[PDB]
RNA sequence: UUUUAAGAACUAGAUACUAACACAAAUAGUAAAU
RNA sequence: ACGAAUCUCUUUGCCUUUUGGCUUAGAUCAAGUGUAGUAUCUGUUCUUUUCA
């Protein structure tokens, strides 16, 4: 397959135009968009990873799959605070949501940061929740 | 007619250019909006999100549907939840007298004979001939019971 | 402003006549919000009778309600309390899912109430005068968890 | 490929647009005057 | 193809009655003589 | 100026404004080279008002003679359903 | 000898590969990344400057 | 940091404000209120289509309808003076119809807030 | 209407320094060099009795995003090009700033519309044969530093200075980094 | 939601045994400059935290690729004319 | 650390698809016929 | 003893490459020949290990 930098090129201008073509028609199809996203990062770019993301995320926000995996993208090239502002949006736009919650906190208990989880099930509790968020805190 | 033949020379044609709803291309839009006024009821009776696959199928029984009412079919699906049902039959029922109707009123245009097309009377005995067997096996089932 | 809460479509509202604030529907939910500050304001006691056709209301504070499951459904507006539920009686020879109800208004006096149905019918609704508590009263007023 | 929409379009995308200026014959004016009612 | 066939019995006729069908006391109609012939027609008779 | 514009080169306007081809049309050269109710209109609109103006212009020669000129554009005015062809554009031209 | 781009066929034609597509700015936001943006550049320099030698 | 966090959402924004008392009070605006919304509205349309109508190429439809530079601080004073056309030559010599996507662009987010056992079997 | 309503964007120093000026206004006028969409393009002549008339050739959308003088194209505050300011500024701190603009066609037009601004507006013959030739010096400053005492072929691949002149009192004068020969047959 | 919830608890198990065998097998700072927050943290665990994830995304990978050969290789009664009839085909027998 | 194709030669036609190529000489994608 | 982690298998759950529109079923349904191009359907006979 690939020779040197001039055929990485084409290999990519031409995958790029024929994804771009398919969300061109759906921009709904969410599972392209993430695929897409992904071939982005075996690309090792990362900013245009990004984007792709971000727009995945202007069609729909409802869709925590793609949230999720925004995250992951992010925190499999070991790059955090990208992985946590992301989580305040996250959160912040949909707090009824517990995956969004118990992925934000378990980002912090692997990190053992602590005086986060405390101030972060203070917000998660100050919503009057529900029983499964007083009993896990 | 000019002034607008050159500004279409030097500002090109408009993009957008939305278009209307007319004689040749009614049907298709009556249809369009049917379904999308189904998708709407079936999103809302589903519990939560699940939706595109269970969609999309859930109007295949709806073209299903239709095509069995014509051909008189009693279409019973093996099993699906009550209160789709219902809205399929709801609509079916919709089309149904759109149907009836315009068979109606365009055989009475025809025997006037005042300017129907080529085609509306081909079709037109079609609507017919469907409508009249109906009828009959209506007739005949009522023979028997 | 926007108004998220609801969870699903939001088909149909109604502007108080008085109030300065619009009832929204939603499927099977009815809130109501203030205009100015976009509140919360109320959130009508219903369990889930919707899908919520249409709203409508009045003069006096009353709130209609259509269903499609062919239920109106009237309440009190300042409250949630709902006070009244009827059956459409559907037709002569209709289909159970053709009891439905697509429209509503109420006249200019508040008194009398139109109606459309999927049964090819408009239905008018008029405001029994005998009432008062005699044994007028409805569901009895039990506030729960929302 | 004939395919039931699962969408519409939005009109957003047109309003972005810049315009043409051709003239139609239905805008061209036509009862010019509004009345009110007492 | 077979819409085709047909108009080929029925051309012989318009011509075997071309000289009233093309004439020159006709109402209205653009004269053009034909290309590099010594013929006028009288507007568009295609099929002539 | 207005056809060339449009890349059409292989059509000629000749000195009474007839619009012809030159050379055997390709399709698709004839769907881009249709033309419109306007364009067409109007030419024949100008060749009317050649056609009479020429008259006139003969005159001044000193070919023609007064009568001769009258009776000229008497005829032009009542056989233009024949000289033109412009009730080919506007069918409603046919009342006058 | 360097290799064709494909022509153009609107005249508006968008080749993906030279500019990023719609940009989305993933946001700001309080946590202040800007360190990982360097080992991200030292990481994609290093990738793109690597393949031009070995070859993938 | 509490408020850092989670920062937008707040419960009061769940709340609602006739639970408490009914009775609470709304008013309906006035008078001298909406014959002022009214009017700035009216004029701002007015502009609008007084635009519209004097753009386009009926030259009778427009029948049916400054120094404005200090710049820098004005410092050179200025006057600013349309030029008539040669009304020949189009008008709008840089119009045309193209077509563009636009940044959907937002600071702020919307948070949005609502409230697979026994269902299954019927759905 | 808001397309006159951010007014023009203007230089108070190449804008001419008469008391009294005119300009013009075109409503749609050109589209911008970098944008390419219209906008109300402004003349003026810099004083009255000029023959050049100055133009203006952008946006006021574009020349905000990266602050700069619609005539002149330098920035607004320091008077300076952009590849220029947002390099000096790139340099203190050290490393970032510079403005990535815009290929392709719809990516520079879309790109007009967000209102982020960009890094620089963030902020604001007698054969003569001498040798040692020096890599980064030009004949311009070598024929340069000869007229400046007082004609030339360089090779600077070889770094060696050929050199040739009009007459051998030249050759006194000449005399009258650097190796000598007086080189001719 | 009560999914989100286990697979929380599971997750706490399994961080368990990764700091305890870690014990087995042996701040938050401001810019008064700018609102941005700035904390420190070691460039241990989260090498952890990645690596475990990129092993979670290869086993669930495997898993379900794994159920491809059996799944694909195993049930052969219906008709196929390709890999979707097999597919398909198979979801209508999960369907009674 | 991977890996086994039964190997080679001979022979005929039979069902198909097709081709603005060939039986006073000519037909095409709005319409077709006792 | 029990608890936990890892590998492997089974079952449930999740559905993983898991039917995308409308009109008179949208309409019609076999009448040839010569040569030529290509597709591919049978049989016959001999023979089953390795290194420089
Ligand atoms: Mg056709
Ligand atoms: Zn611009
Ligand atoms: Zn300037």
């Amino acid at each position: 397959d690939i020779l040197d930098l001039e055929e990485l090129r084409e290999y990519q201008r031409r995958k790029r135009t024929e994804y771009e073509g398919y969300l061109k028609r759906n921009r709904l199809d969410m599972g392209q968009w993430i695929r897409y996203a992904q071939f982005e990062i075996e690309q090792h770019d990362m900013r245009r990873a990004r984007s792709i993301f971000e727009r995945a995320l202007l069609v729909d926000s409802s869709f925590i799959p793609l949230w999720i995996r925004y995250i992951d993208a992010e925190l499999k090239v070991k790059c955090i605070n990208h992985a946590r502002n992301l989580m305040n949006r996250a959160i912040s736009t949909l707090p009824r949501v517990d995956k969004l919650w118990y992925k934000y906190l378990i980002v912090e208990e692997s990190l053992n940061n602590v005086e986060i989880v405390r101030s972060l099930y203070t917000k998660w509790c100050s919503l009057e929740p529900g029983v499964n968020a007083w009993n896990s805190f | 007619y000019i002034g607008n033949l050159i500004t279409r020379q030097f500002e090109g044609r408009s993009n957008e250019i939305v278009k209307t709803t007319t004689k040749q291309r009614l049907d298709a839009y009556y249809d369009l909006e049917l379904r999308n006024s189904v998708m709407d009821d079936i999103l809302e009776m589903m519990p939560e999100s699940i939706r595109q696959k269970k969609a999309r199928t859930i109007l295949q029984h709806l073209s299903e549907a239709w095509r069995c009412w014509k051909a008189n079919i009693p279409w019973d699906v093996p099993g699906m939840p009550a209160p789709i049902k219902k809205i399929i039959e709801r609509y079916i029922k919709s089309k149904a007298d759109a149907w009836v109707s315009a068979a109606h009123y365009n055989r009475e245009r025809i025997k006037r004979g005042a300017h129907v097309e080529k085609t509306m009377v081909k079709k037109n005995l079609g609507r017919l001939t469907r409508l009249w067997i109906k009828n009959e096996q209506e007739r005949q089932r009522q023979i028997q019971k | 402003k926007v108004l998220t809460h609801h969870k699903r479509s939001v088909r149909a509202t109604a502007l108080h006549p008085k109030e300065f604030s619009v009832a929204s529907a939603c499927t099977d939910d009815i809130r109501s919000w203030g205009l100015a500050e976009g509140s919360l304001l109320t959130n009508f006691e219903s369990e889930k009778t919707g899908i919520i056709n249409t709203l409508s209301i009045n003069q006096d504070d009353v709130l209609f309600a259509g269903g499609d499951n062919g239920v109106l459904s009237f309440y009190d507006y300042k409250s949630g309390h709902k006070y009244q539920s009827l059956a459409t009686r559907e037709m002569v020879g209709s289909l159970e899912g053709e009891r439905s109800v697509l429209c509503s208004t109420f006249d200019k006096t508040g008194l009398r109430l139109i109606t459309g149905e999927a049964d090819k019918s408009i239905k008018i609704w008029k405001q029994d005068e005998t009432a008062t508590k005699e044994s007028e009263p409805g569901l009895a007023w039990n506030p729960n968890l929302s | 490929s004939h395919r039931p929409q699962l969408e519409a379009r939005s009109g957003a995308k047109a309003a972005a647009y810049t315009p043409t200026g051709i003239e139609h014959a239905r805008l061209l004016p036509g009862h010019t005057t509004l009345k009110y009612r007492k | 193809q077979r819409t085709g066939l047909s108009q080929i019995p029925n051309r012989r006729f318009t011509l075997w009655w071309s000289p009233t069908i093309n004439r020159a006391n006709v109402y209205v109609g653009f004269l053009v003589q034909l290309d590099l012939t010594g013929i006028f027609l009288h507007g568009k008779i295609p099929t002539l | 100026l207005l056809i060339h514009r449009k890349g059409l080169t292989y059509l000629h306007l000749d000195y009474n404004f007839n619009l012809k081809p030159t050379k055997t049309l390709t399709t698709k050269e004839r769907k881009k080279s249709r033309l419109g109710n306007s364009f067409h209109l109007m030419r024949e609109l100008l060749k009317m008002m050649k056609l009479i103006v020429d008259t006139h212009v003969q005159f001044r020669l000193g070919n023609v003679d007064a009568f001769q000129l009258a009776d000229g554009i008497h005829y032009i005015l009542n056989h233009i359903g024949q000289l033109t062809g412009i009730y080919r554009y506007k069918y409603k031209v046919m009342h006058q | 000898v360097a290799i064709k781009k494909p022509k153009k066929k609107y005249g508006t034609d968008i080749d993906y590969n030279e500019d990023i597509v719609y940009e989305q700015a993933p946001m700001p936001g309080i946590y202040d990344t800007s360190t990982e943006d360097r080992q991200i550049k030292k990481k994609f320099e290093q990738f793109e400057r690597k393949v031009n030698r070995k070859g993938l | 940091l509490t408020d850092q966090i989670a920062k937008n959402v707040k419960l009061d924004d769940f709340i609602p404000k006739r639970q408490s008392n009914f009775e609470l009070s709304v008013p309906l605006p006035t008078k001298a209120e909406i014959q002022e919304c009214t009017a700035r509205t009216k004029s701002y349309i007015q502009r609008l289509v007084n635009a519209k109508l004097a753009n386009s190429n009926n030259r009778a439809s427009s029948r049916y309808v400054a120094p404005a530079n200090l710049l820098l601080n004005n410092s050179h004073h200025i006057e600013v003076v349309s030029k008539q056309m040669d009304p020949l030559l189009p008008r709008f010599v840089g119009k045309k119809a193209r077509k563009v996507v636009a940044p959907t662009e937002n600071d702020e987010v919307v948070p949005v807030l609502h409230m697979g056992e026994a269902d299954p079997n019927e759905w | 209407d808001e397309i006159n309503e951010p007014p023009p964007n203007i230089c108070e120093q190449c804008l001419g320094d008469e008391a009294n000026i005119r300009m013009t206004k075109i409503p749609q006028g050109s589209e911008c060099k970098i944008c390419t969409l219209p906008f109300t393009l402004y003349h003026f002549k810099t004083s009255k009795r000029s023959n050049n008339i100055i133009k203006t050739l952008i946006c006021v959308r574009c020349a905000t995003q990266r602050n700069i003088c619609q005539c002149c194209m330098l920035d607004s505050r320091w008077h300076i090009p952009i590849q220029l300011r947002d390099h000096l500024i790139s340099l203190v701190n050290e490393e970032n700033v510079m403005t990535e603009e815009a290929k392709n066609d719809m990516m520079k037009r879309f790109l007009s519309l967000k209102n982020v601004k960009l890094g620089g507006a963030q902020i604001t013959t007698k054969s003569f044969f001498l040798y040692n030739i020096d890599a980064s010096i030009p004949e311009w400053k070598i024929t340069d530093t000869v007229s400046q005492l007082l004609s030339l072929i360089v090779n600077h691949k070889a770094k060696c200075g050929g050199l040739r002149f009009q007459s051998s009192e030249l050759g006194e004068r000449f005399v009258s980094i650097f190796i000598i020969p007086w080189s001719s047959g | 939601d009560q999914l989100a919830k286990l697979s929380y608890e599971k997750t706490l198990r399994n961080l368990a045994t990764q700091t305890q065998n870690s014990s087995k097998q042996d701040k938050v700072q401001k810019d008064t400059k700018t609102g941005k927050i700035t904390i420190a943290d070691d460039d241990k665990l989260v090498n952890k935290l990645a690596v475990s994830l990129q092993s979670e995304s290869k086993k669930r990978y495997e898993a379900r690729k794994r159920q491809m050969q059996n799944a694909k290789t195993l049930y052969g009664v219906e008709s196929f004319i390709n890999d979707k009839n097999k597919q398909f085909n198979e979801k209508l027998s999960r369907e009674s």
